[PDB]
């Protein structure tokens, strides 16, 4: 058992740098899109 | 019979080429108007040789209720159901008989195949909406006193199969109008008129009357009070006292609504086509009896407008297929 | 493409398949059997016609007849009883040898006040029988009805006591014209049984067939 | 204790951070062919295959790009509510009422073999691997089992009530589910101990997740709310709740990057809710009936959720 801030701070750098390859959060091109 | 362009004058007691109408007897070809002789005559051959508001509003109700009916399906029910292809089938049927009356204003106030054409989407329209309202009146009964059979008969294919066999033979009855129809402007204005051969006039015409009226009103209120008589007597049994007494007024009020909608249309058929009550009137027995037939005619069309309505918003289960689609 | 042409085409012999199957489900009616004493679920599959839930296939009068028995199932009824929705009819079976023991009538009135008045169980209707007839007779000399309700209507008699608990079957049931219940007394004869089954179910299918027809 | 070390939240840590907004959501395409209600699916880790499970007694694999049937398997038992699709593309799981994991094998379809050995419903499985398949029953107990031998290898306990979900790690290696006790229990697989319990909720739980990284994870439960539990704090994370929606949940997914958190409601919808910021970033509408089963694809190129009108609809 570790601080809540501590693995709060590691959840949200986890998706920091996982935000660019989201194409939920960041829409891909519809051609690069296979629907 | 198929608009009021239909009406010409006949030649009732006997230099331009034209045809008169199929809904007076004794005709005539008419010539000021000569009317010689239809046939056996040597100058003939010779010459041969070489309230509208309310009508419009009607058919827009109409139109947007077919259409209703029709989206409704593929959107929620999406025809799984083989009663669904047989009302889906209706509605299409009821557009061909009303989306005619917007090409009939057209056509007048400004050719021939075109005529025929559309005097034949009418004639097998109104055909299709008899035989489907038929056949709609024999699922009922074959679903009501025959679960189990319904259940092991009613298929998709089935009633596809029936819906084609329907139209077939819808097409069939009409050709005969098909074939023996002419434009026959001989005017200014467009005027589109049925004529029959002439060889055979009497008997050929009076074939063509009874064949509209029995389809028209003898099946189909047979095939309606034997099947509501079955729903009846298995329904007696329903053991709930609201749902019963609704299902059978709502019978009742079909069967009232498709009389008072379809049988005066017949009637005014088989007293114009006979001509024995009164034949000797020239225009007397004319204009009312044009008048007549718009009214007749007018109220069919209303009928046809009506169908979808009692025929999917009576149910319970419908009506909350709208409102989510809707939403 | 004829890749791609081969895809399309093995997906509409797939679809031709599900469809004539699907057919099949809509002709072959469902029932639901529950039983809170574990009353239910028995002296119903013992006909001459006949791992977690028990499947009964039968044809009676060109009709077939499809049985769930859930018994196994020990589990919350609320995470699984959402799943037998829209069938044909609920077969609920009842003993009426059942109000002695430990209560076990006030269990059994219990869970059928639970799916007769649940959500998802409204539009199915629910048939409901009378088990252990004959065992029915003899306890009411010795063992009066009225340890199970306080009410026994006075006459103690079979005559009485059977329509008592038949009556009191509906009070639990909220919604009469929305819903409908059957209610018939099991038999010694095995086909006397099902002919209530197939009666009802018969009657079930005309309910729908109206809703469908829009006379409803 | 673990009030002890709850010093601050992850709301007034992601504070800072930018909101999403709103989110461009649109049905791209929508599945059509099944006959019945929807109660589970599974996305491969491909991406092109999909799996489903109706009521109808078919389980038919869907093909997401092409939208077409590539396989149709005929189930013993209509009443299905779990499926699941092994990373390897060769056997798919199958449960319902029979307390069985039916096992088909794609590549030949033949059936290859039903394990029994539960005694409650059958509610989720997941495939750990192409040989071990961890299974949840209604006997308020998990269990681990074997293609290979067909038989029950470990038996995770110690819930009250029954569970009804169950997901796996990145790595395969630790798994959680939830029960209407309340409780969610973090279990190993090789040694198959449970390591903590992560409860207070006010209700059953339906919906269970793990995050892309593997140390937090989401749970959803039927009074409305989402919460999330990070196996570090070995606590409550945050909580995703709202007055508006009253109706429970059934599916809960994450995205690849975790911003956004699918969760399947019972208001005919589903609702996407930011997983740092707890402020919602769309509606996911258009079904007509409850939705009971959604899954992420694994590249996150796409959103399968299907609802009881035995359809399923495509967002990207």
């Amino acid at each position: 058992r570790i601080k809540v801030s501590k693995a709060a701070a590691d959840l949200m750098a986890y998706c920091e740098a996982h935000a660019k390859e989201d194409p939920l959060l960041t829409p891909v091109p519809a051609s690069e899109n296979p629907f | 019979s198929p608009y009021s362009s239909d009406t010409t004058p006949c030649c009732f007691a006997y230099k331009e080429y034209c045809y008169t109408s199929g809904k007076c007897s004794n005709p005539a070809v008419v010539f000021r108007q000569v009317c010689a002789n239809p046939e056996k005559k040597w100058v003939r051959e010779y010459i041969n040789s070489l309230l509208p508001p309310l009508y419009s509003l009607v058919f827009i109700f109409g139109f947007v209720g077919n259409m209703l009916v029709i989206l409704i399906l593929i959107n929620c029910k999406r025809l799984k159901s083989m009663t669904d292809i047989y009302l889906l089938n209706l509605a299409i049927s009821d557009l061909f008989f009303l989306l005619t009356v917007p090409f009939w204003a057209h056509y007048a106030a400004a050719g021939n195949t075109m005529c025929q054409l559309l005097t034949g989407l009418y004639f097998i329209g109104f055909f299709s909406g008899i035989f489907f309202i038929i056949l709609l009146t024999i699922d009922r009964y074959l679903a009501v006193v025959h679960a189990v059979f319904a259940l092991k008969a009613r298929t998709v294919t089935f009633g596809v199969v029936t819906s084609v066999i329907t139209w077939v033979v819808a097409v069939f009855a009409s050709l005969p109008n098909i074939i023996f129809t002419r434009s026959q402007k001989c005017g200014l204005h467009y005027t589109c008129s049925s004529h029959f051969p002439y060889s055979q006039y009497q008997f050929w015409k009076n074939f063509q009357t009874l064949k509209i009226v029995i389809l028209g009103l003898v099946l189909p209120l047979l095939v309606m009070v034997i099947c509501y008589s079955g729903i009846l007597k298995t329904l007696l049994r329903c053991r709930n006292e609201k749902k019963r007494h609704r299902a059978v007024r709502l019978i009742f009020t079909i069967m009232i609504v498709y009389f008072l909608f379809w049988a005066p249309y017949n009637i005014v058929l088989l007293l114009n086509t006979f001509q024995e009550f009164f034949g000797l009137n020239n225009c007397s027995s004319s204009n009312r009896l044009d008048q007549a037939m718009q009214v007749t005619e007018t109220l069919g069309m209303t009928h046809c407008c009506i169908n979808p309505i009692i025929y999917a918003f009576v149910g319970e289960k419908f009506r909350n297929y709208l409102l989510v689609f809707f939403q | 493409s004829a890749e791609d042409k081969a895809a399309v085409e093995r997906s509409k012999m797939i679809d031709r398949n599900l469809r004539e199957d699907g057919e099949k489900a809509a002709r072959e009616v469902k029932l639901l059997l529950l039983g809170a004493g574990e009353s239910g679920k028995c002296t119903i599959v013992k006909q001459m016609k006949i791992t977690g839930i028990v499947e009964t296939h039968f044809t009676f009068k060109d009709l077939h007849f499809k049985m769930f028995d859930v018994t196994a199932q020990r589990s919350e009824r609320k995470k699984w009883i959402h799943c037998f929705e829209g069938v044909t009819a609920i077969i609920f079976c009842v003993a009426l040898s059942d109000y002695d023991l430990v209560n076990r009538m006030h269990a059994s009135m219990k869970l059928f006040d639970s799916i007769c008045n649940n959500k998802w169980f409204t539009d199915t209707s629910i048939i409901l029988f009378l088990n252990k007839k004959d065992l029915f007779e003899e306890k009411i000399k010795k063992s009066p009805l009225t340890i199970c309700y306080p009410e026994y209507a006075g006459s103690n008699t079979y005559e009485e006591a059977a329509a008592y608990i038949q009556c009191q079957f509906e009070d639990l049931n909220k919604r009469k014209d929305t819903k409908e219940i059957y209610t018939h007394f099991t038999c010694s004869t095995d086909t006397k049984n099902v002919q209530f089954v197939f009666d009802a179910v018969t009657d079930v299918i005309i309910k729908n067939n109206l809703k469908d027809c829009g006379l409803f | 204790a673990r009030k002890a070390c709850a010093d601050a939240t992850l709301s007034q840590i992601t504070n800072n951070i930018d909101p999403v907004g709103r989110i461009q959501m649109r049905t791209r395409r929508t599945l059509r062919g099944h006959l019945a209600k929807i109660y589970a699916m599974h996305w491969g880790t491909d991406s092109r295959l999909l799996v489903s499970a109706s009521q109808d007694g078919k389980l038919i694999i869907w093909d997401s790009y092409t939208t077409n049937k590539v396989h149709a398997i005929p189930l013993r038992s209509s009443w299905v509510m779990t499926c699941a699709y092994a990373p390897s593309g060769n056997y798919v799981a199958c449960g319902g009422l029979d307390n069985i994991c039916s096992i088909y094998n794609l590549k030949t379809v033949r059936v290859s073999r039903e394990l029994a050995g539960h005694t409650g419903y059958l509610s989720c499985c997941r495939f750990l691997d192409d040989n071990q398949i961890v299974t949840s029953s209604g006997d308020t107990t998990c269990a681990l089992w074997d293609i290979e031998t067909g038989q029950q290898t470990t038996t995770f306990t110690g819930h009250t009530g029954d569970v009804m979900s169950l997901s796996l790690a990145p790595d395969t290696r630790l798994f959680v589910s939830g029960a209407c006790d309340a409780s969610a229990k973090l279990w190993d697989v090789r040694e198959g101990m449970c390591r903590q319990t992560f409860t207070g909720h006010e209700s059953d739980i339906n919906a269970i997740c793990f995050f892309p990284n593997g140390n937090a994870f989401a749970t959803g439960s039927d009074d409305a709310t989402c919460r999330l539990f990070d196996l570090r704090a070995d606590q409550e994370l945050m909580t995703y709740s709202h007055d508006n929606i009253i109706c429970g949940i059934t599916s809960v997914s994450f995205s690849k990057s975790g911003r956004l958190l699918l969760a399947g409601y019972d208001d005919f919808n589903c609702n996407v809710w930011d997983a740092l910021k707890a402020d919602r970033a769309g509606v996911l509408a258009g079904h007509d009936n409850r939705v009971s089963c959604l899954g992420v694809t694994d590249d996150g190129m796409a959103v399968a959720t299907g609802s009881w009108d035995s359809f399923l609809k495509i967002w990207n």
